[PDB]
């Protein structure tokens, strides 16, 4: 009896740091799927422990809908089994994942000519994220036995890293946009359901 | 991609009912909320009522509840909005809007009139308005032609065969309570002029194929 | 329901100059669901913002828009001449239950100009048909706000008279008005004297242009 | 100071394995973007491993499955677990903390590795004697050939140290018969030769082999 | 893996002179390139980080260029200091890669070699082989030329060659050649002589002894 509110994740005007990774809940309503898998729009439309071509025919207990912007080169990270930048320090998805991972190219949104510096990743972390954990600490990273009383230094770094995105860069090195749909189906009423 | 077309424009006599489409191509037809809107003439937008075609559930506002159905078919892709009892108040532009559950973007149609009258095409009478020998506005004169009891829009309005343009003042037309729309033309011209310059008022309606060349002279 | 109040109903600015318009809601609104449109004389609506901040294909970026809960504002950072119209905005949804803003219109601002006025009688010929309209034009004023009273015989008439109004003009900034009063000839041949007083913000004391029927 | 000292490297049979440690001062090994790159003798440079700030570790392909790269920070230590050891794994390992802000790139000087089913073979350390009649411009020269030893390195020093001005110890050569062999050799005024005592110093750990040979003229 | 293409491989240049190496990768690496350069005897040291930066410490006639695929490195005025070999390095593609290497020779005046020849230690004698040494001293530029001769013969097969790499106090080279016989074999020949020719000698100078005599 509700629409289930997806334009507002993946059509938002901005979108959020992959290290300050945004997250909607979404329940009790409905979506023709179809829409999304018969879209052009997506460079990557990769799920686990789902067919793409069946959303329509399954109902789950909840969906959650995470979003952020990343590099081209890292949105192989964004999938179970994945180390690196991102999904050790950033975003990262449990190996029993069930859900879909959805990206495209935005440089023509989050680009700017001399730059676009509010899109930042976590650099620095002396240990990696659970899944689905969000970190938003921008804590002077103690790199050594000195601690850093919030002053930058030799081992003493900010742990942020800004991507700087530019137009010019190449494909890799462009901000893309990702929505991370995760389906549970577990022991609760079917509320999140398909329909033509 | 997605593009919304809507029926034609409609004359429709006080009492009768219309029935307008909107045909929806691109795929998210049936997961879409789909309004309609109104824009009654010299007036602002108006939300009427909306549907989602996967719930078939109708939601209307209340100045709309009595007269309105708004229904759409997922067989066909098209969304209609129905109204009945129909009244010269609801001479309008009648828009279907339509958001996607998956975007926030709105795509609208391209809008259809709906005109209400007891009215078929009549051409216009035109009546001098009369220079003042007396009403100068500062060395100034006003004449004009009132261009009365024609259907339906529009008519054109020239002076002189169009070498008189400066200080001319063409206004909206309205719609009288006959169902016939009525208009002025005026020009301010300099009153020394009266008696030297000829002014003639050339109006065209081309529904009935009339043209109409007024002379308008000092009273 | 939701109702969205627009804030001013008319913004007079000059080209070069910014525009900020406001729209307030009853209640909290969802900026994800917040629109705004433009629209010119005899045309449709065009889609500006949506989303409360992304703009539309084609829109040039001096259009912004922001806000959140109840206020939202759409920022026009240098006015060109193509962007005097009137705005409207909208609150909308993915369940069928929307609603519009009542609109403002950004007018181009200019020196008062006081109106003049100029009252027609009926025409010999279209009192032969029965009917007598007298016309009483306001020529070139503003600001558009004005004042336009029939008196026939000193009697304030009500529900007899339609007024047009211009759209602001191109090379002078000004507006022209049309009153219309529409009698029966029988009605018009029972009187004598017919007035339109006029008042407007130029005008020192109201003008009153009259004849009285007969006369030459 | 920022140091990092490294350790562990030696000869190993094929097949074999070796622990290498790296030793650091100056910053915390376990919060860091750590690695060990590789120089084969003679050749260019080839990154091994990463280990980074918090944990996740990546391997060249010519080493994957065979090379781990770990760390302690009770010792604040750095080691690189080498199995199945290769001959052409022969090369000088270097650890670095890597760059990744301004200012923290710094490697370690290096430790041999040589994979090599060959015997550890000390040196022979032989007199080359001068004479003051083959000196050259008022200019003798003299020195040790360090002749038939396995692996690499040997260290040789003159009077412990004091003898550095005019010191040339040459790159060793790999002879035909799989041992390795060098010169070092001095020149000197020829003046000195009757008054001034000369002996080299030659060190080679891996066979506990320590010689002070005494050169003198003829 | 992404391969880094430098250039050249080796380069010789006068004090005070612009040495431009040039580094060309496989694919777009941005400008995640760095630059090392390595003396002979340690290890290698970052100089340029990020394509352009100048690493903390860094004598700032040192520079870098380049994003992309296209890069270059600089050295304003080149110092007998800056003897090295220079390795540029792309970090931000795992496996991390270099490039082959440029190896500087720094130029002085031609300097010719100091020549001495060693005969075999009655030490080594009594283990029955025999090394002869011809050593070559302080020399520029590194091209010699050393031929043994046994009894005027040019011998052939039994010697190495070792050559130090530049000295960065004097620019100068210096070179061992060490011929070796089994005892059997040099009690064969009576004259060993190494003959050395090189740029700062108007003739070849041959140094020799007899075996047998002092
Ligand atoms: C918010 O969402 C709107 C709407 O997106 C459209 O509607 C949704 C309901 C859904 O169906 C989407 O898949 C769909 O795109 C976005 O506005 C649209 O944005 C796209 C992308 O910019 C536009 O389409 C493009 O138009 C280009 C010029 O007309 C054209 O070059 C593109 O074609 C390319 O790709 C196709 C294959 O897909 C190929 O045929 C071409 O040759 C070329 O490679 C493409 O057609 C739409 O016109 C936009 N529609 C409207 C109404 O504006 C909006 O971008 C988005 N905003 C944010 C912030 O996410
Ligand atoms: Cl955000
Ligand atoms: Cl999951
Ligand atoms: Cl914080
Ligand atoms: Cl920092
Ligand atoms: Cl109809
Ligand atoms: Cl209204
Ligand atoms: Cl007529
Ligand atoms: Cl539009
Ligand atoms: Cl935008
Ligand atoms: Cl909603
Ligand atoms: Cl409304
Ligand atoms: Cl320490
Ligand atoms: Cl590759
Ligand atoms: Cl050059
Ligand atoms: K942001
Ligand atoms: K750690
Ligand atoms: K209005
Ligand atoms: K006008
Ligand atoms: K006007
Ligand atoms: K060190
Ligand atoms: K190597
Ligand atoms: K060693
Ligand atoms: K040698
Ligand atoms: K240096
Ligand atoms: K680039
Ligand atoms: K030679
Ligand atoms: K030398
Ligand atoms: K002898």
């Amino acid at each position: 009896t509700n629409l289930c509110p997806f334009g507002e994740v993946f059509n938002a005007t901005r979108f959020a740091s992959v290290y300050a990774w945004n997250r909607k809940r979404i329940s009790n309503c409905v979506a023709d799927y179809s829409v999304l898998y018969n879209s052009a729009s997506f460079s990557t439309f990769k799920c686990y422990g789902v067919s793409p071509t069946k959303l329509n025919d399954l109902c789950f207990t909840n969906v959650y809908a995470d979003s952020f912007v990343i590099r081209g080169d890292e949105v192989r990270q964004i999938a179970p089994g994945q180390t690196g930048n991102i999904a050790d320090y950033n975003y990262k998805l449990p190996d029993d994942f069930t859900g879909c991972v959805i990206a495209w190219n935005s440089n023509n949104l989050d680009s700017k000519v001399g730059g676009n510096y509010n899109y930042l990743y976590r650099l620095f972390r002396k240990s990696n994220l659970k899944p689905f954990e969000r970190d938003i600490s921008t804590e002077i990273y103690q790199a050594g036995s000195t601690p850093c009383n919030g002053v930058k230094g030799f081992n003493c770094y900010f742990p942020l890293q800004s991507y700087g995105f530019q137009p010019t860069y190449g494909v890799g090195y462009q901000p893309y946009r990702v929505v991370v749909l995760s389906f549970e189906l577990l022991h609760a009423p079917a509320t999140v359901c398909g329909k033509k | 991609e997605v593009q919304l077309v809507q029926s034609g424009a409609e004359v429709k006599k006080p009492g009768s009912s219309v029935k307008v489409s909107c045909k929806a191509s691109g795929g998210t037809f049936s997961s879409s909320v789909i309004s309609w809107v109104r824009q009654a003439p010299g007036q602002g937008l108006e939300w009427m009522g909306g549907i989602i075609p996967l719930f078939g559930s109708a939601n209307y506002a209340q100045k709309f509840q009595g007269r309105v159905t708004i229904t759409a078919d997922e067989s066909t892709s098209t969304a209609y909005m129905e109204m009945t009892s129909l009244r010269s108040e609801d001479t309008a532009v009648y828009y279907c809007a339509k958001v996607s559950q998956w975007a926030l973007i709105l795509f609208w149609g391209q809008g259809t009139l709906v005109t209400v009258s007891s009215a078929s095409t009549k051409g216009p009478s035109v009546f001098p308005l009369a220079p003042s020998s007396k009403s100068t506005s500062g060395g100034t004169a006003a004449l004009g032609c009132l261009v009365k009891d024609y259907f339906p829009e529009p008519v054109t309005v020239s002076w002189n065969s169009g070498a008189l343009t400066s200080g001319v003042h063409t206004f909206p037309a309205v719609l009288q309570s006959s169902g016939l729309y009525s208009l002025s033309s005026v020009v301010t011209v300099p009153s020394s002029s009266l008696g030297t310059q000829t002014y003639i008022c050339n109006v065209n309606h081309k529904p009935s194929n009339t043209k109409v060349d007024k002379k308008v002279e000092p009273k | 329901a939701i109702r969205m109040t627009q804030s001013p109903g008319t913004l007079s600015l000059s080209p070069g100059e910014r525009a900020t318009l406001s729209c307030r809601a009853s209640q909290s609104v969802s900026s994800s669901y917040l629109a705004w449109y433009q629209q010119k004389p005899g045309q449709a609506p065009r889609l500006l913002i949506y989303g409360a901040s992304s703009r539309a294909t084609g829109i040039p970026d001096r259009f912004s828009g922001s806000g959140s809960g109840t206020d939202f504002t759409l920022t026009i950072s240098r006015l060109e001449p193509e962007d005097f119209a009137v705005y409207y905005c909208q609150q909308y949804g993915t369940s069928p239950s929307w609603t519009f803003g009542q609109g403002t219109k950004v007018e181009i601002k200019r020196t008062v100009a006081a109106p003049s006025v100029f009252i027609f009688p009926p025409s010999d010929e279209q009192l032969k048909s029965g009917t007598a309209s007298v016309v009483c034009l306001l020529n070139n004023f503003y600001p558009r706000e004005a004042k336009v009273q029939w008196k026939v015989d000193n009697a304030l008439q009500s529900g007899n008279s339609q007024e047009s109004v211009t759209e602001q003009d191109s090379k002078d900034s000004t507006y022209s008005l049309s009153s219309t009063l529409t009698l029966s000839k029988a009605d018009y041949e029972k009187h004598k004297v017919y007035a339109c007083e006029v008042t407007h913000q130029g005008l020192s004391s109201p003008v009153t242009k009259s004849f009285n029927r007969g006369e030459c």
